[PDB]
């Protein structure tokens, strides 16, 4: 005598949405802070005054 | 399945009245699954055969 | 509308109505941050109830 | 979220692997619910009034 919503099982689809799916990534902080000096090789040396 | 009537004309009698009726799906699911094999072989009989 | 003793037949009373609806969903977006795992991205300020 | 690890030299050592890690998801959803009314009133009354 009637259609219910679980007797339609399947002919009615389920969606899908990505608009809560982007997180914004964060880069390191001493990567900014700070100077990035290049290496070309393992070991760097640096003077400094100590007496 | 939905079971249908004869109806007469009435605007008075019940005979006159259309039976309500209704239909109803259910779920079946195709689930797909691996099937799989390896077969290792040297390189050099890969590489000797003609066929 | 209505049934029994309470039925209003609009079109024999010489009447009209209209149906207002809208349909609605609503989600909250609670998941990973850079900061963890299960983070909730709303507070609340409550009312005072002891000053 | 995932975790790195600091990494040594060897082909020997525990330390010089570098550590495996997993990242995960989850669901959330929208339902659609309905909010309705029906408002009734007689077709004189509209024919009669002004606004």
């Amino acid at each position: 005598a009637d259609i219910s919503r679980a007797e339609v099982a399947t002919l009615i689809q389920e969606a899908y949405s990505d608009t809560l799916l982007a997180a914004a990534k964060q880069g390191s902080t001493v990567l900014s802070a700070f100077q990035n000096v290049n290496m070309g090789t393992k070991t760097t040396h640096l003077p400094v005054l100590a007496t | 399945l939905p079971e249908a009537g004869w109806v007469g004309e009435s605007a008075t009698e019940p005979e006159g009245v259309i039976p309500t009726s209704k239909v109803t799906w259910a779920n079946r699911t195709l689930v797909a699954e691996e099937v799989a094999v390896i077969i290792p072989v040297p390189e050099a009989v890969i590489d000797d055969a003609t066929v | 509308l209505g049934t029994g003793e309470n039925q209003i037949n609009l079109a024999e009373r010489d009447m009209v109505a209209l149906r207002l609806k809208a349909r609605f969903a609503y989600v909250l977006g609670v998941s990973a941050t850079s900061v963890g795992a299960n983070q909730t991205p709303v507070g609340v300020v409550t009312p005072d109830v002891t000053a």
